[PDB]
DNA sequence: ATCGACCA
DNA sequence: ATCGACCAGGCTACG
């Protein structure tokens, strides 16, 4: 069973669930946009004020009117968000104080989200503003200088995917067999931000791709990694459990990723201790079946496939490198209307099973269920319409790390995440 | 020796090149670990023993076979040490440890090649599957170097020092030399196939092999590497 | 920061 | 990011 350096392909047919009980196929942006505009997203966000603030420095600009135009029509026609008005706030000068004034002015009027335009590529200003907004209101940033030479129709309708998600909406979820897969998947690990400092993360997902809870540790040194890794994971399950008391977690999977201290034996030890402690504390089932997997997009392997598929392997290909390590093809060239697209070479994902408490008879059966699940989770991405060559359990922590590292590097506002409920349950990182 | 028969349309290929012949028994000799020990060729620390092998063997030694778990631990490093004595010009050794790294300056013409130096870097590891199956994993990076300095220059500083135009064309050139894009910076239909041909070509040149196979010499016996990417079949 | 990739 | 994206029919764009 499971012969090595052979390959098996995930059984296909996975679909999205977009609302009105409608299912569209994956890997077809045209079908998804058609479905969204006929049946809406899986969940239109319920808003307080039905009001969105647009902040910019261009008074009576034509492109600002075209932008506001595309936003207003597509938010109603594609995403079925009705009766939204867009109030404009002009900041006199492109500096933090001036822009923060208009931001705070927009908060005082009562808005559900802030769409802010900035003139150029200013990394410190962007992250100081982003960290401020993250602690206050859902926000979506834009650059004036780039939307000049873009087709604003593709620019806006792609931009709205993450903004609808930031407002609490649910663009689409995965259609998954309820009898297979994990009850929850915990993406956890850590990411170095300096040569010396790092932070731990843990993010709880349903098998349908939705994020239920997420926590980050404070910025610490590598000597404190294992301690905060255990504390971070326990706090995300606490938050998951209090918001889902009715959920007996009987199968659990841990997706460990991130460039982190090289303590694999110690990390596995502590992670197994954490699950046992959660068992004692009745956060998961007393007889929970679980597995710990290491997911890495960085590795030296490349896989070449069919000449009719741009010499690429097909989606869901599972190559067995060795007894407990696999290469998973998450993404492939996709049919567009007039033929197959041209791609730069696509690298597979390395998956290593590190620990489990399964019996020998169910081992290989369970391994391929969570390998299939890793591929399925690679089809959940609310950052836009194009697919990401990462499972959501690794993609979203990487987005969190990009904000944390840059805010720490350029001097933005601290996230203060544990206190805010919105930050724990909303994809503020998109 | 050990012969690997059929090691591994619907056929896939991986950047692992099989060592179909290798000595089934090797000479190994162990000594207690000492804290002044520093890693190097022909020795490998395993726990609190330091195993000597290959040219590090002198008088007193044990002989272990591919059935022993210790064989794979040592042969994975002893392989790279052997390959490191077989580098052909213009390739040079850059680094040797648990990974073997070779470099050559790219001499094909590319605009801005009087200020910016480019170098293929083959990154070589050893894969150990089944119980008796070994192969070399080869990846390819391209290093960007300021020719004045012979020192690494990032994409940011090139734009700073030499202008944004220069950086753009250098990036496109690296992608072209990687066979990820056309020399014109455009995605094309055979990129993955041409990338695999480039790996196989640079690898055969780095170890002075003109042909599909090549045999190398070890004190225990002769190794034989087949310079064709490993095949992956769909399970029955 | 539209996003999508990608040495250590 | 060096670049361009997505529907059926057919105003070959837009949807
Ligand atoms: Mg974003």
């Amino acid at each position: 069973q499971d012969p090595m350096m052979e390959y098996k392909i995930v059984e296909n047919g996975l679909t999205y669930r977009i609302g009105n009980g409608a299912s569209v196929p994956i890997s077809n942006t045209g079908e998804l946009i058609k479905g969204l505009r006929n049946y809406g997203p899986y969940e239109v966000p319920s808003l307080k004020y039905n009001q969105i603030a647009l902040i910019h420095n261009n008074q009576f600009s034509s492109l600002i009117n075209q932008l506001k135009s595309q936003i207003s029509s597509k938010i109603d026609e594609v995403w079925h968000i009705h009766n939204i008005n867009i109030s404009e706030f002009i900041y006199d000068s492109p500096h933090f104080d001036s822009i923060k004034s208009q931001v705070d002015n927009a908060i005082d009027t009562g808005v559900d989200g802030i769409m802010l335009v900035l003139p150029e590529y200013n990394t410190p200003l962007y992250y100081k503003l982003k960290s401020y907004l993250i602690n206050s209101i859902p926000s979506q940033f834009m650059r004036y200088d780039i939307l000049s030479n873009r087709n604003l129709t593709f620019y806006v309708d792609n931009l709205l995917v993450q903004f609808v998600s930031k407002l609490g909406g649910k663009p689409w979820i995965l259609n998954v067999d309820p009898e297979k897969g994990s009850d929850i998947i915990i993406g956890t690990g850590a990411t170095r931000i300096d040569n010396v400092n790092l932070f731990c993360f843990a993010m709880v997902f349903k098998k349908d791709g939705t994020m239920l809870w997420n926590e980050i540790s404070p910025i610490v040194t590598s000597s404190e990694y294992l301690t905060y890794l255990k504390s971070t994971i326990k706090k995300v399950v606490y938050g998951f459990k209090k918001s889902n008391p009715d959920w007996d977690v009987e199968k659990l999977t841990l997706h460990v990723s991130g460039k982190r201290p090289k303590m694999k034996d110690g990390e596995t030890k502590i992670l197994k201790e954490t699950v046992e402690e959660l068992k004692k504390q009745e956060m998961v089932s007393r007889d929970v079946k679980y597995a710990i997997l290491h997911l890495n997009e960085t590795h030296p392997f490349w896989v070449m496939g069919d000449p009719n598929n741009r010499f690429h392997p097909y989606e869901g290909t599972k190559v067995k490198l060795s007894s407990k390590r696999y290469l998973l093809t998450l993404l492939q060239p996709y049919l567009k209307r007039n033929g197959l697209e041209m791609v730069t070479p696509i690298k597979p994902l390395s998956v290593e099973i590190v620990s489990d408490n399964w019996t020998s008879e169910e081992y290989y059966h369970n391994v391929h269920e969570i390998l299939d699940e890793i591929y399925y989770l690679s089809k959940m991405n609310w950052r836009g319409f194009r697919s990401r060559n990462l499972p959501v359990t690794v993609n979203y922590p990487k987005l969190v790390a990009g904000i944390i590292a840059n805010v720490n590097r350029y001097g933005g506002y601290p996230i203060n995440p544990e206190g805010n409920r919105s930050l724990q349950t909303n994809p503020w990182f998109l | 020796h050990h012969h690997s028969q059929d090691p591994m349309s619907g056929i896939l290929y991986i950047n692992i090149y099989p060592i179909v012949n290798y000595p089934e028994t090797i000479k190994v000799s162990a000594i207690p670990y000492y804290e002044e020990f520093l890693p190097g060729k022909w020795k490998k620390r395993i726990g609190d023993l330091i195993y000597l092998y290959g040219y590090g063997i002198e008088n007193e030694f044990d002989e272990i076979d591919n059935s022993n778990a210790l064989f794979g631990k040592i042969f994975r490093k002893y392989l790279l040490d052997i390959l490191s004595e077989n580098i052909a010009t213009p390739w040079q050794l850059k680094e040797l440890g648990s990974t073997l790294r070779l470099v050559k300056e790219i001499t094909e013409n590319y605009e801005f090649s009087n200020i910016i130096k480019l170098q293929y870097e083959l990154i070589i590891n050893v894969h150990h599957w089944q119980n008796t199956n070994f192969g070399i994993i080869v990846d390819l990076k391209i290093n960007i170097l300021d020719r004045e300095n012979n020192q690494r220059i990032s994409y940011t500083k090139i734009k700073d020092k030499y202008g944004e135009s220069v950086k753009k064309k250098i990036w496109v050139s690296v992608q072209a030399f990687h066979r990820h894009l056309t020399p014109e910076g455009k995605k094309y239909a055979t990129a993955m196939r041409d990338k695999f041909n480039l790996l196989t070509g640079l690898l055969k040149e780095a170890f002075g092999s003109s042909e599909d196979e090549k045999t190398f010499s070890t004190p225990d016996g002769e190794i034989k590497i087949v310079f064709k990417p490993l095949e992956i079949v769909e399970v029955s």
